[PDB]
């Protein structure tokens, strides 16, 4: 039993996103997002939208404000004036230097995401990255390569600040600010592999993988419940077949619990495992 | 600040937690476990499970990618997951292969797969990648210790992929392996500072930037950090921390590799961080 | 105006990128740009570049 | 209480289905399901067809319900996991895409996107009902 190893009586690990636990001769669990560099409440509070990039920096701000950081309000301040949409790049470089090649571009932007890598913290990096991330042929191509504001040999990088962002905003629990953030990944995602549905034909009762037949050129799926073709989601039954315009049978099985298309078939406690 | 009544009749090893947050996670010497509602801070009682014939180390969990899965290993050598169905815990799926008495056990990143890796004192790297249908893929690698292995860590998915892992036994020596484009977990490199018996291995998670940290804590104090700044070099450059009084045996990061916290055996927790000139500093 | 007329920044965090903005907008023959800065700003950016430069702008 | 061969007539069968085009035109939505669930009662002839079939892509092995055929775009948790009606999984015609019934009821509230990965075809909001 000398090679075995020896018992241990003590230990005191990470856990969650905020929180620790010490077995040392109970067990306490306490609050410790006060030391990460990450904030859960600023993930609440902010807010992206490609509509306009403007609304969301000054947003930002006053959500920076609101939570005490006199750091993020300079930063976003920064950011609301550098994007603005009057400071275009065009598509022919003999008219005016872009403004990436300014010292108030492209450089201040590497000197904050090198003060916050420092910092090593990725909720200022995920949100900037997020926001800025909007012979001829070879002086094409290096303009191109020149016009943006963001560094080509870095999308790796910003990428992975993106997808670890997530996996925090994901343990914390807010997820459709996730499903937000993750959008401007350069990255193409990955398309799924397996079983696939398929809708026999309303007219030649063939299975077709598409919203419109391959033969007849027409709907294959038609509502349950408004009796006309559907193009959105379906939620349909999966033992009987039959579904609808995904509204209609979420108004029918409010208090109606027998299946519309009549073949009885109460599914409302069978497909749903 | 809220405490979780044992009620039990055992001193217990380690106490994980589940991803979100939610349930808290169990060990004894009684061979038993049970896991909690941390939810709302009133600490009830989920399960009572009667495990194996002998004390358990280590129950880490799993990422809701696959679902409810435990695991968890024990003197009385064996491996045995657990997952929660139809508002209960029962067995799921076992490993029997263990020639001696299991030393750790961690889960695999949520992009690899459903991955499982343990060590027992019979020097054997046995992998539990978990194939389909219920079934477990039990990969080998034995002997890879002239003791025993005694804890093992994964690495941060970086762009198939290049898997990698690392882990020390009580050889007072720390292993690194990878994998060839076929299959082949042989090595990578071979870091030794310590001559106490090394005990645990961790990985400071990768935010996306191009410096690893793999913080290990040996039996008297050696608690070198183990840089690795250079992705071609592949050389590790030790700056190591304080002497413990005390044995050091666990190791544990932040979730953004700011703050480590080490376990010792003077039954006390300090937590420390790098100051500005790269020193490591303790904290309140 | 945001950077000088403002959990903070360190203090001299600007001083460079305001510098390469006087040796920008200077190099490429506009100096009606670096003298009003120059002057408006004053001691706060006066005391990183040299005399000899100041006086090419002046001048 | 129609026999079969009465039932088989082509003039009762039309009648009928005038009767549903009209109790179609008229909108009452919770009502003509009603005549088809007598007509499907009454009759063993007038059963719905099985509709929806799912069987494509590359079917595979060795992980299979009873790869994966859905998976949720929203929480990344294969479907069929231990309200009710909120607890199923939608798709889309048009976005090739889907996820669960809740998360995508919540996100396509807040969202109105494709929350599909560098998607644009809206899932649901198309037939603008
Ligand atoms: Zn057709
Ligand atoms: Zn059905
Ligand atoms: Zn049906
Ligand atoms: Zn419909
Ligand atoms: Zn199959
Ligand atoms: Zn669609
Ligand atoms: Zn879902
Ligand atoms: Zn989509």
């Amino acid at each position: 039993d000398a090679n075995i190893p020896f018992p241990r009586t003590s230990g005191a690990r990470f856990c969650g996103a905020g929180y620790l636990v010490y077995f040392t001769r109970k067990v306490i669990i306490q609050d410790i997002a006060c030391l990460l560099p990450v904030h859960k409440s600023l993930g609440e509070l902010y807010i992206l939208n490609v509509n306009d990039i403007q609304e969301t920096c000054q947003k930002n701000a006053a959500s920076a404000l609101l939570v005490g950081r006199k750091d993020l309000v300079q930063v976003w301040s920064l950011a609301t004036v550098a994007t603005d949409l009057c400071l275009g790049p065009k598509s022919d470089p003999d008219l005016e230097t872009p403004w990436a090649r300014h010292p108030f571009g492209r450089q201040l932007l590497e000197s904050l995401l090198a003060h916050y890598c420092r910092l090593r913290d990725v909720q200022t990096l995920a949100m900037l990255c997020s926001v800025f991330e909007a012979p001829r042929e070879r002086e094409r191509d290096q303009h191109d390569k020149n016009k943006r504001l963001l560094d080509p040999a870095n999308t790796q990088q910003f990428d992975d600040f993106k997808k670890c962002y997530g996996e925090i905003l994901y343990r914390w629990g807010l997820r459709e600010k996730r499903a937000e953030v993750l959008k401007f990944v350069s990255c193409p995602p990955d398309p799924h592999k397996g079983i696939e549905f398929g809708v026999y034909c309303s007219h030649c009762r063939s299975e077709v993988r598409g919203t419109q037949c391959a033969i007849c050129k027409g709907f294959t799926f038609q509502c349950a419940i408004c009796h006309v073709a559907v193009r959105g989601s379906s939620n349909f039954c999966l033992t009987c077949g039959h579904g609808g315009h995904t509204s209609h049978m979420m108004e029918w099985f409010r208090t109606q619990e027998v299946c519309p298309t009549g073949c009885g078939c109460h599914c409302l406690l069978e497909s749903t495992f | 600040i809220n405490t979780v009544d044992t009620s039990h009749e055992d001193m217990i090893h380690d106490a994980q937690m589940d991803y979100y947050g939610t349930r808290l996670a169990t060990c004894s010497s009684d061979r038993s476990v049970k896991i909690f509602d941390v939810r709302n801070g009133g600490q009830i009682l989920i399960a009572d499970l009667r495990g194996h014939e002998g004390p358990v180390w280590q129950v880490a969990w799993a990422h809701p990618m696959y679902g409810n899965i435990l695991a968890s290993c024990s003197y009385d050598r064996k491996v045995i997951i657990w997952r929660e169905e139809n508002g209960t815990w029962e067995k799921s799926h076992e490993h029997a292969g263990h020639d001696s008495s299991v030393n750790s056990v961690c889960w695999a990143p949520h992009d690899y797969g459903l991955i499982l890796a343990c060590g027992s004192s019979d020097g054997a790297i046995s992998l539990l990648t978990y194939t389909g249908e219920g079934q477990w893929e039990v990969k080998k690698i034995n002997n890879a210790h002239t003791i025993g292995c005694n804890a093992v860590s994964w690495a941060p998915a970086v762009v198939n992929y290049i898997k990698r892992f690392a882990s020390g036994g009580c050889d007072n020596l720390i292993k690194l392996w990878k994998e060839e484009e076929d299959g082949q977990w042989k090595e990578e490199q071979k870091l030794e500072a310590h001559s106490d018996w090394v005990r645990d291995v961790a990985w400071a998670p990768s935010i996306g930037l191009p410096t690893s940290t793999i913080a290990s804590c040996s039996q008297d104090g050696r608690v070198f950090i183990w840089t690795c700044d250079d992705a071609s070099s592949n050389t590790w450059s030790p700056k190591l921390l304080h002497k413990f009084n005390d044995v050091v045996w666990h190791v544990s990061w932040s979730i953004t590799a700011n703050i480590l916290a080490v376990s010792g055996g003077d039954n006390k927790v300090t937590l420390w961080k790098e100051s500005v000139d790269g020193q490591w500093v303790c904290i309140s | 105006r945001i950077i000088y007329c403002s959990s903070r920044l360190p203090p001299d965090f600007f001083g460079v990128l305001v510098r390469d903005m006087l040796h920008f907008y200077a190099e490429q023959g506009d100096v009606q740009m670096a003298v009003s800065v120059l002057i408006v700003l004053g001691e706060r950016v006066r005391k990183d570049i040299d005399e000899q430069t100041q006086e090419h702008w002046y001048t | 209480g129609s026999p079969l061969d009465v039932l088989k007539d082509e003039r009762v069968q039309y009648w009928i289905e005038n009767y549903r085009n009209l109790l179609d035109a008229w909108r009452f939505w919770h009502k003509r399901a009603e005549f088809d669930i007598h007509r499907s009662k009454l009759d063993p002839s007038s059963k719905p067809l099985a509709q929806v079939f799912v069987s494509c892509n590359f079917c595979g092995k060795s992980i299979s319900y009873s790869k994966p055929l859905p998976r949720c775009a929203l929480c990344l948790i294969n479907m069929g996991t231990p309200a009710q009606f909120n607890n199923w999984f939608t798709w889309c015609h048009n976005c090739r895409h889907g996820g669960h019934a809740g998360h995508m009821l919540s996100w396509f509230r807040d969202h109105a996107e494709c929350p599909v990965s560098a998607c644009t075809c809206k899932c649901m909001q198309l037939d603008t009902t």
